[PDB]
């Protein structure tokens, strides 16, 4: 609320992930989802042994 | 400067707020509880916990 | 193998919101016009989705 | 006896400028040596393995690549095979638009 | 900065995907036009005096309990809570304000002692001037360092942030200015220029110390030049007051006392260096032991002063690494993403070669083992030639795996791991 | 007797080189052993810049509050940038200044002595 | 006199810097023993690699360089004096580095198997490094840097290189 | 006291482990206070802000402990200059101020008075 | 007899050190050879270098390299008479059966 | 060679420096082995 | 003073300044941001735009001017001559 | 040969123990039960190799 009108930040908090975005922050995320790891054989086998 | 955990803190006075005083008392109690686990007495007085601990050690 | 460490790191070459969109990745592009006999000079590798 | 202050300031500026310029030139040369070591190493290995013709071809190929860049960028006309090579690499967002499935 | 402009250019290039895509980031036309725009805008801002509209201060507003961390707020016994807010400093006033003003004056007079302790570079320069160039040069140097210290202390105590904050923001310029000043002084002293002092020479002597008092200089004997005869940590901290006139009176009295004490000490030193002898050190040495001569004594003293000022000049180089002195003014943050960015998805080499020596783990690959390089021998890591088998980490940063701390840094493990350095070899230089 | 070059081009003595050599060696030795330099140590600076900034801000805010106006806080590095994307970009200058706290103050060399 | 005594220009400064880079290549092996302390000089480990490759491409390159510089440059009296002085200073620094290597090769085993050797190694780098830096500070500037026990011999050798066989 | 070579080498190893540590300490309000290298700790010790009873944390520990209960923290701080300066600060600055504040305000009960200033020198 | 070889090698190393000192002192022409240390050194080192002075003339008649040549030749000769296994790390025969040894 | 590396006459400077460093602490902080074991036992018994 | 022109550094600085001046002369837009760039890329008046958007519009206008200049002045002249056999790398 | 004529099977290679909270364990040294955690990755395991660090992480 710096200015008298409130300003909402769009980019700063990420609320989604795609292939390139995952590749950019691969080792900086706190969790991994199955929706992207299902396309790798070893990762999928680890998810569903 | 009363928040300084040293001799400098004693030189200055607290802002006279009962809730702040209670908070400081609780913090001091926690600090003393931590302190008692690493510093002991060479000759404990009878009637204290450390005295009975020493008695049990000698009996063992 | 050297162990990977998952520590978030601060911005570089871009503001924290985005990633490198215009990075060049070696993958062939297909023309809509049919090419009867023309090697792509780079196999598309795993073909099925 | 004592020179004016501005004279000393000018002398200091001149000396500092000369020193910094020479240091910058030396560092640029060192950076050039650092960046292009592997190319000379590969040329030397090609020479040593017993194929001097390959090394000469590599050198004249670098020269012809410079000539090709001069033709393509400084001048206007294109070169044969440019369209075929233009479809060999693509940007990441283009890959996401075309090849990447929507389930990921 | 450079990095900010690069980020802005990258953002602009990303914005243009929708309207007119670019072939890649490093098109000559786009880079050229953005460089021209940046240079033009920078020079326009520098020339138009539009930098006076920059913002450095913000207001601080305390949020109410509704907008605060309500989960932290807890009611104890139904009568108190943890939302602490006390009315800054409230102290009962003394019986007479004149008494506390006099007390502050005396305290300032006492505190002025620590400013003139001969433990810094300016004191060394003043001492050398007193010894070599007479009394006037030393008096001028002392007056200059006194004026500089008084200006800095008054700016800090009276809260003149408009000068303090921007000046402290220029991190490396203040180091470079000090280096230049010390280099010029060292050369001038080395050439041994001697002549009758004029007004211009005296003003140069004054200005040298005045400018040197505004930089960070090497100090010997700390924890003693920072003492103060009061319940504070230094001499720059103020005192609590109740209103604006009392604030002004108390702080003016403190500054006046400091200035009076410093001036009295300067006058005492000026008289003392004349009382016994202009150069009494020669007589003291003669009393202590045998004296060689006067010319040799002057040569030894000049060499000692030159060595001391050289030490004061170059003492600060090992303290800071190149990441804080070179990459920081460019615009990079520590452990930046630019350092570790790879050249391409297929090439593991780093993009920026000029900064490839920063933040290297002991398990990183060695670049001198490439085919056909024939680089230096590196006998100390013959058994571990595939890695950079040495630890040079700084601060908290440091990682270890399958290359333990003991092997790298401790005892016989490190010594035994480099046993190839002490192996005799057969060599014939001529035959 | 020997030529020793023209007199127009300046010459550096040997005393300056000796002083530089001894000064470098003594600086390294003094940095290695903090407690042996006549019972004292060698300090690069006198006061930390953050300490000076905090004291100056405290005094300025006190003076402004006593004068009847809302106090302001002066930031090291610069003010905010009017942007609508992310919070880090808006306050990039102050964050950049604060992120160099450890390198700015602490020494790069080890503080204590090993092997001796 | 007919000898040139004008100031040195930038190409001579670059050549002299490249020449000065030789003892650094000779003593670059012992940089780690010093860098382990005071990590701020860690960059000094990674700066000489191309020079190490180029100066060691042939086993007899240093002798060829010495003979091409002493006869082709130092002997000539039409080259400015400062350039010859700096070339001879670099050659003498290389000689000093060779002397240090030779005296390293004959260390006793008792000193070899003690931490003293490490200290020695560090010094073998550090001193040399200082010299080079000092010379470089007076190489980009067209000035004369004087070093004890070396400069006088260099001054004599410059004029002995002249009137050689004449 | 006669130390064995075992103790000498153990002390050397511990000094090796802690030669790059950065310390933290806690105040009366239970808030961590500042990134503290060795010289900052020495300055705080000299100024009378911290003492041997302050809670400190370093790299080699798991919890916050009193400063005198950490293995090698007091020998590092207590150089002879630090001892002389802290003695001066205790004797000539803090003690008279404590006496003055005790005399000025009755809220400091005479029967129950702390003796932290007396032992600051140690 | 190990003592014989030990004494011979020690004497050879001392003579090599003397020759190296002569090579170093050849750089300074201001030294006087009538002083006791320099006189003793030149008295010890005179004949071996005197032989090479006759054997090898100066390359151009202006520069002298005779002490350096003598030092190099003696260094090679003493290298010829080094112990077969100098221990250190040599007598351990490196690690296992090796291509080098 | 590892045993010879830590021989007393090869560690004199380390001994001097460690003595100088360790003499800085108060004399009452030195403890016997039995006292240290007793303190450990007291700590864990007090925990119980 | 010709003495200043004698030094290499002064010549290099003058050449750099002249190149910068020519670039600014040929790429700096004027009145084409609101007319073409701003409305096309944001559909808003330049004044209402955020400070980081006005720079983008100005960059777009400058890039359009640069491409127009490089097509209508240099490439027409250098392409009036047809492809002169287009030499290619033989190896 | 010990180093080259022997390999470790997939199901027989050494791995650190799993102790969970490490409460119920047989104490090899009764006085110090922490000595039994030396073969695991427990937070209170003696001498892990890399000191535990005060991490302050902000994720994307
Ligand atoms: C293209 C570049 C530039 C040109 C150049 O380099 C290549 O060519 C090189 C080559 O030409 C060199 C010349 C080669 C010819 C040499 C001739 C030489 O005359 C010498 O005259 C002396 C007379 O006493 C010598 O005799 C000495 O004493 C003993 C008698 C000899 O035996 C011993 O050998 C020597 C001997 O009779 C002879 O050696 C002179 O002393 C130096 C000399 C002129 C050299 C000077 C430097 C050069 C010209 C070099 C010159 C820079
Ligand atoms: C104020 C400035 C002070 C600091 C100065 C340093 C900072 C500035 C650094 C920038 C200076 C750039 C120097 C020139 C570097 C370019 C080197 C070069 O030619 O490109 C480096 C190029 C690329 O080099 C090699 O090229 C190969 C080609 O197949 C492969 O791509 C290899 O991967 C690549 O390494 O080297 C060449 O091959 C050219 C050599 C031809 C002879
Ligand atoms: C001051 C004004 C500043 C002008 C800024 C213009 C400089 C352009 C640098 C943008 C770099 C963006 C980026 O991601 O680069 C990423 C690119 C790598 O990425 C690819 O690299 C390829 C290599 O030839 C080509 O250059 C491709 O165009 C490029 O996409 O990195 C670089 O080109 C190095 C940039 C170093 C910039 C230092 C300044
Ligand atoms: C590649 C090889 C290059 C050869 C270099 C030849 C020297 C040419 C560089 C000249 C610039 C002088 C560098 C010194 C300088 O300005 O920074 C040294 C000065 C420190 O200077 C001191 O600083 C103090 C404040 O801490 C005070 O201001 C003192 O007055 C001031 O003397 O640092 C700075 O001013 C910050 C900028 C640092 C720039 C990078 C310096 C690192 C360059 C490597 C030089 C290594 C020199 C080794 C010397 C060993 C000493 C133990
Ligand atoms: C977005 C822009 C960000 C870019 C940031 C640029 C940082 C560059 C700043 C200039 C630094 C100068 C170093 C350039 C020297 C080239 C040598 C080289 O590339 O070596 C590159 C080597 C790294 O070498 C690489 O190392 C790797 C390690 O895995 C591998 O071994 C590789 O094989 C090897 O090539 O780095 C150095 O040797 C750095 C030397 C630095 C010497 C100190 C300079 C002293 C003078 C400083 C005075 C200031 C200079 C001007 C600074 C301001 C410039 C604007
Ligand atoms: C610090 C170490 C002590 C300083 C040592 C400096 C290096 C000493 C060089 C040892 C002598 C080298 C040599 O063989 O010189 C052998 C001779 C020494 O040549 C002598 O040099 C002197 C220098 O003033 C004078 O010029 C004498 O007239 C000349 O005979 O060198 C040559 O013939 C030409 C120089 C080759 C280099
Ligand atoms: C690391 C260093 C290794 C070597 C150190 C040796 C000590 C040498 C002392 C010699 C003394 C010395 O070096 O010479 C100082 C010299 C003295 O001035 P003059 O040469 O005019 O004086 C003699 C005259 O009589 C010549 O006719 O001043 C110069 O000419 C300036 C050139 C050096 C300028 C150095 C500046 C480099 C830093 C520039 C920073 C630029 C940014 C500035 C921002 C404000
Ligand atoms: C080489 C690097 C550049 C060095 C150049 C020197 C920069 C020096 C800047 C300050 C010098 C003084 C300018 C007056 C500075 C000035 O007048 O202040 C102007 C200042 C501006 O007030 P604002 O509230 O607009 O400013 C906000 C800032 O003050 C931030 O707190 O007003 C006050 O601070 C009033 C202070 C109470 C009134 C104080 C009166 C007592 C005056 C005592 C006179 C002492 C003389 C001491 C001399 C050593
Ligand atoms: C960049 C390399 C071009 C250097 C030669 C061009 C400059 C040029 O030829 O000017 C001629 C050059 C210096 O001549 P002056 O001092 O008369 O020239 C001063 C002016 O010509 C400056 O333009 O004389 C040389 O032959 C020295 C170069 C030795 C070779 C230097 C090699 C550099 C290291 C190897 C790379
Ligand atoms: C040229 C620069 C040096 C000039 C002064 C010469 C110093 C020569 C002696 C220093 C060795 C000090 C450590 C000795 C070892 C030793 O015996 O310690 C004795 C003493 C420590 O005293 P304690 O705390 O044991 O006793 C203080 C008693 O008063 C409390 O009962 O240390 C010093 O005096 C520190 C000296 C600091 C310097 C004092 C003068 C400050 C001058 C500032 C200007
Ligand atoms: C009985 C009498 C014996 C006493 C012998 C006294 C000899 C003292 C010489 C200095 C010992 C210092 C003690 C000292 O500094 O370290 C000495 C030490 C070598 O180890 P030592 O074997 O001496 O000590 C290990 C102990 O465990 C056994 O003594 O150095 C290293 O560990 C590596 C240091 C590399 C450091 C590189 C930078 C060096 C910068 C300083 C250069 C100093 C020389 C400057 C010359 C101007
Ligand atoms: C704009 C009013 C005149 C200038 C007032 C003094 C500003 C000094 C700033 C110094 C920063 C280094
Ligand atoms: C008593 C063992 C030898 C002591 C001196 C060895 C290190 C000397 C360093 C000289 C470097 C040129």
């Amino acid at each position: 609320n710096n200015n008298p009108q409130e300003i909402n930040f769009t980019n700063p908090p990420i609320q989604g992930l795609n292939e390139g975005s995952f590749l950019y922050w691969q080792t900086e995320m706190p969790f991994n989802s199955y929706n992207i790891d299902q396309f790798i054989t070893t990762n999928q086998s680890f998810y569903a042994p | 400067k009363f928040m300084a955990p040293g001799p400098l803190g004693l030189c200055h006075a607290v802002p006279d707020d009962p809730s702040l005083r209670q908070e400081m008392a609780k913090v001091a109690h926690n600090y003393a509880a931590i302190y008692r686990m690493y510093n002991f007495d060479w000759d404990p007085e009878p009637g204290t916990v450390q005295y009975k601990i020493d008695q049990r050690i000698r009996r063992a | 193998k050297p162990l990977q460490r998952y520590i978030p790191q601060n911005g570089g070459f871009t503001w924290p919101g985005d990633y490198l969109r215009l990075e060049i990745v070696e993958m062939p592009k297909l023309k809509s016009i049919n090419i009867k006999k023309t090697s792509l000079k780079q196999k598309i590798n795993v073909q099925p989705v | 006896g004592e020179e004016p202050i501005q004279d000393e300031l000018l002398k200091l500026l001149r000396g500092g400028w000369v020193l910094l310029s020479n240091l910058a030139l030396f560092l640029v040369f060192s950076s050039f040596l650092h960046r292009s070591l592997n190319w000379f190493v590969q040329t030397e290995l090609l020479v040593a393995v017993g194929a001097p013709q390959q090394a000469g071809e590599r050198v004249v190929g670098k020269f012809f690549e410079a000539i090709e860049w001069v033709e393509r960028n400084i001048l206007g006309w294109k070169l044969p095979g440019d369209e075929e090579a233009e479809d060999a690499t693509s940007k990441v967002y283009e890959v996401l638009q075309n090849y990447t499935p929507a389930e990921a | 900065s450079l990095v900010t402009s690069v980020k802005d250019y990258v953002e602009i290039t990303h914005k243009l995907i929708e309207i007119e895509p670019l072939k890649n980031y490093t098109e000559f036309g786009a880079v050229f036009t953005y460089f021209i725009f940046s240079i033009g805008e920078f020079f326009k801002n520098f020339f138009s005096f539009s930098f006076l509209n920059n913002i450095w201060s913000i207001p601080i507003i305390i949020p109410d309990i509704a907008s605060a961390m309500i989960s932290e707020v807890s009611v104890l016994d139904g009568y108190f809570h943890n939302a602490f807010t006390f009315l800054e400093t409230s102290v009962n006033t003394t019986t007479n304000p004149s008494l506390v003003i006099f007390e502050k004056f005396v305290i300032g007079i006492i505190n002025s002692l620590f400013l003139i302790l001969p433990t810094s570079t300016s004191h060394l320069i003043t001492l050398r001037r007193f010894v070599m160039q007479g009394l006037e040069a030393g008096y001028m140097a002392g007056l200059g360092t006194l004026a500089g210290n008084f200006l800095w202390l008054a700016s800090i105590i009276l809260g003149w942030r408009f000068f303090v904050i921007p000046w402290l923001s220029l991190d490396i310029f203040r180091y470079l200015l000090g280096f230049v000043l010390l280099v010029k002084y060292i050369w001038d002293s080395s050439k041994e220029r001697r002549m009758a002092l004029e007004d211009l020479s005296k003003w140069k002597i004054f200005l040298l110390n005045f400018l040197l008092a505004l930089t960070e200089q090497s100090c010997i004997y700390p924890f003693i030049s920072n003492l103060s005869f009061g319940p504070d940590a230094s001499i720059l901290e103020g005192f609590p007051v109740d209103n604006y006139p009392q604030f002004l009176l108390i702080h003016g009295a403190y500054l006046l006392g400091i200035l009076f004490g410093s001036f009295s000490l300067l006058q005492f030193t000026c008289w003392f260096w004349e009382n016994p002898a202009f150069s009494i050190y020669l007589w003291i040495t003669t009393k202590s032991s045998l004296k060689i001569s006067t010319s040799s004594y002057y040569k030894i003293l000049n060499f000692t002063f030159l060595y001391a000022t050289m030490l004061c000049a170059i003492a600060s180089i090992p303290y800071y690494g190149l990441d804080y002195t070179i990459t920081n003014p460019i615009g990079l943050v520590p452990q930046d993403r630019i350092l570790n960015q790879k050249k391409s998805q297929s090439d593991p080499d780093k993009l920026i070669t000029e900064t490839a020596f920063l933040n290297l783990n002991p398990t990183d690959k060695n670049s001198r083992i490439r085919d056909g390089v024939h680089a230096r021998r590196e006998r100390w890591k013959q058994r571990l030639i595939k890695y950079q088998a040495f630890d040079a980490s700084t601060y908290d940063q440091g990682v270890y795996d399958f290359l333990t701390i003991e092997d790298l840094n401790y005892g016989f493990d490190r010594f035994w791991l480099r046993r190839k350095m002490r192996n005799h070899q057969i060599r014939f230089r001529l035959f | 007797n020997v030529y020793k070059g023209p007199a127009s081009i300046p010459h550096a003595s040997a005393e300056v080189f000796g002083a530089f050599f001894l000064a470098t060696n003594t600086a390294l030795l003094a940095h290695m052993f903090p407690g042996k330099l006549f019972g004292s140590e060698l300090h690069v600076r006198k006061w930390d810049p953050d300490y000076l900034a905090s004291c100056c801000n405290e005094q300025g805010m006190r003076r402004e509050a006593l004068s009847g106006k809302k106090p302001n806080l002066w930031l090291l590095g610069g003010g905010p940038r009017l942007v609508n994307d992310s919070w880090e970009r808006m306050w990039w200058n102050n964050l950049h200044w604060k992120r160099w706290k450890v390198p700015r103050t602490g020494p790069a060399f080890p503080q204590d002595m090993y092997w001796q | 006199f007919g000898r040139n005594e004008g100031p040195m220009t930038w190409p001579w400064k670059l050549m002299c810097a490249i020449l000065y880079m030789l003892p650094w290549v000779d003593v670059t092996e012992k940089t780690v023993y010093f860098v382990e302390r005071f990590p701020a000089f860690v960059w000094t480990e990674y700066f000489s690699e191309p020079f190490e490759h180029w100066y060691n491409i042939h086993e007899y390159a240093p002798l060829f360089i010495f003979f091409a510089t002493y006869l082709g440059i130092v002997r000539n009296k039409k080259i400015p004096h400062v350039a010859r002085y700096h070339v001879m200073m670099g050659v003498m620094l290389d000689i000093v580095a060779m002397i240090l290597i030779v005296t390293e090769e004959n260390l006793p085993t008792g000193v070899l198997w003690t931490p003293w050797s490490d200290l020695f190694y560090a010094l073998m780098f550090w001193f040399i490094f200082l010299l080079v830096i000092y010379c470089l500070f007076f190489c980009f500037l067209g000035w004369y840097c004087e070093i004890p026990l070396i400069s006088e011999g260099v001054y004599l050798q410059i004029e002995q290189a002249e009137q050689l066989g004449q | 006291i006669v130390l064995s070579p075992y103790q000498y080498e153990m002390i050397n190893y511990q000094r090796m482990l802690m030669r790059k540590n950065i310390w933290y300490y806690r105040d009366r309000m239970n808030v961590p206070r500042g990134p503290c290298p060795l010289h900052v700790v020495k300055e705080a010790w000299v100024s009378g802000i911290v003492d041997e009873n302050t809670l400190f944390w370093g790299h080699g520990l798991y919890d916050w402990l009193p400063a005198k209960n950490i293995k090698l923290l007091l020998p590092m701080v207590r150089t002879p200059e630090v001892r002389f300066a802290t003695w001066i600060k205790r004797t000539f600055s803090l003690k008279p101020s404590l006496n003055r504040i005790r005399e000025q305000r009755k809220e400091h009960r005479d029967p129950q008075e702390a003796s932290l200033q007396v032992e600051l020198m140690r | 007899a190990r003592t014989f070889e030990r004494a011979a090698f020690g004497f050879a190393k001392m003579y090599l050190f003397c020759l190296f000192m002569r090579v170093l002192l050849s750089w300074f022409p201001s030294i006087d050879w009538n002083s006791q240390p320099w006189a003793f050194l030149r008295l010890i080192t005179e004949p071996y270098l005197q032989i090479y002075r006759g054997i090898l003339p100066p390359l151009f008649g202006q520069l002298d390299f005779t002490p350096l040549f003598g030092f190099l030749i003696l260094q090679d000769v003493v290298e010829l008479m080094s112990p077969v296994y100098t221990l250190g790390h040599a007598k351990d025969t490196s690690m296992f059966w090796t291509t080098t040894d | 060679l590892q045993h010879w590396y830590y021989t007393p006459f090869n560690r004199l400077l380390m001994k001097f420096d460690v003595d100088a460093f360790i003499n800085r602490q108060p004399k009452s902080h030195f403890l016997t082995k039995n006292e240290e074991r007793a303190l450990h036992i007291r700590r864990f018994l007090l925990s119980e | 003073l010709s003495g200043l022109l004698g030094d290499i550094g002064v010549k290099c600085t003058l050449a750099f300044a002249g190149t910068v001046a020519a670039g600014a002369a040929i790429v700096v837009p004027s009145g084409k941001q609101v007319e073409a760039a701003s409305l096309d890329i944001y559909g808003r008046p330049p004044s209402q735009l955020l400070p980081n958007e006005r720079r983008a519009a100005e960059f777009a206008a400058g890039h359009r001017r640069w491409k127009g200049f490089v097509d209508n002045s240099i490439y027409s002249w250098t392409r009036t001559l047809p492809g002169h056999d287009n030499p290619i790398v033989n190896p | 040969d010990e180093f080259e004529s022997d390999e470790d099977n997939t199901e027989s290679e050494w791995a650190p123990e799993y102790v969970g909270a490490g409460l119920g364990l047989v104490a090899e040294d009764p006085l110090n039960p922490q000595y039994s955690l030396r073969h695991s990755n427990h937070p209170l395991a003696p001498f892990p190799g890399e000191p535990l660090k005060w991490a302050s992480y902000v994720y994307p």
